[PDB]
């Protein structure tokens, strides 16, 4: 149930370095 | 070895 | 991985080190998808052309690992493998078409800030987002160039190209259950999986609910980082039905 959340990034509410670069290409 | 040994428990 | 970068700590908390054991080397990577059970490439684990045919006991699985050599004393976890699932319409005789294992763990893995599974997807997940131009990452301890180790594991991010640009790219077959990606010459970047990565995964985040979705599993490529060559990815998606099935049977 909690499959793909990081426990340091999504679960904290942070984000990494580049995951904005995917974001932006998803368009 | 390049690899750091691991302990003999999981061999 | 060539021209990537060093992963955050708690990046890739589903990235799996196949490690074999006499000799002491990297194998391939693979991923977590729960407690019990790693996906991978078959190839890693089944290869007659280069003399590859891994049993359960030949090899261990490292998971929650960032240093590549090093013994993570207190983060990294070691688990012995149960029993390895080879896709029965494996083709290593020609293509590497449907290049996908499972393996079930002895005991479960705790999880942990280091140690975490990753998503499958589902048909609206693979819809939405396996398009030309979205990109996504791959992640491996493989060689930083084609002909040297990383210290850490490494992360580069790629976009999916169109299918007929990676057909044109190569002289083999390319089946319905592969995708490739990364960058064309005239866009400049660079970046592509290596020897060692085999296995990891290919990982997009749905901007929907946010979550990490691993879309592709670490295939081939002609040499690493080309000019004009892509890396070839298991399409996960099109093989879940198989997945589904070896989960629910065993
Ligand atoms: C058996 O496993 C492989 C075979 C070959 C190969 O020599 N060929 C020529 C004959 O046809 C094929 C389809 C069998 C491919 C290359 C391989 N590369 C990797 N992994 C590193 C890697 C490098 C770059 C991008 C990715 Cl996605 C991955 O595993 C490979
Ligand atoms: C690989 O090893 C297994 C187990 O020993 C054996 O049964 C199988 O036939 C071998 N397959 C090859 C060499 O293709």
């Amino acid at each position: 149930a909690d499959c793909g959340l990081r426990p340091l990034f999504e679960k904290k509410s942070l984000e990494d370095k580049t995951e904005r670069e995917l974001l932006e290409s998803y368009i | 070895g390049d690899f750091e040994e691991i302990p003999e428990e999981y061999l | 991985i060539v021209e990537g970068s060093d992963a955050e700590i708690g990046m890739s908390p589903w990235q799996v080190m196949l490690f074999r054991k006499s000799p002491q080397e990297l194998l391939c990577g693979a991923s977590l998808i729960s407690d019990r059970w790693v996906l991978t490439a078959a190839h890693c684990l089944l290869y007659p052309p280069w003399d590859k045919n891994f049993t359960e006991n030949d090899l261990l699985v490292r998971i929650g690992k960032h240093s590549r050599t090093r013994y993570e004393r207190n983060i990294e976890k070691i688990s012995m493998l149960e029993k390895i699932y080879i896709h029965p319409r494996y083709n290593w005789r020609e293509n590497l078409d449907r290049d996908i294992a499972l393996m079930k763990l002895k005991k479960p893995v705790a999880f942990s800030d280091y140690i975490h599974p990753v998503c499958l997807p589902d048909r609206e997940t693979a819809a939405s987002l396996l398009q030309a131009g979205y990109k996504g990452r791959v992640t491996g301890w493989g060689n930083l160039k084609e002909t040297g180790q990383p210290s850490v594991l490494q992360v580069v991010n790629l976009p999916i190209v169109e299918r007929p640009v990676c057909k044109d790219s190569t002289r083999i077959r390319i089946t319905d259950n592969m995708f490739c990606a990364g960058y064309k010459p005239d866009e400049g970047k660079r970046g592509d999986a290596c020897e060692g990565d085999s296995g990891g995964p290919f990982v997009m985040k749905s901007p929907f609910n946010n979550r990490w979705y691993q879309m592709g599993i670490v295939s081939w490529g002609e040499g690493c980082d080309r000019d004009g060559k892509y890396g070839f990815y298991t399409h996960v998606f099109r093989l879940k039905k198989w997945i589904q099935k070896v989960i629910d049977q065993f």
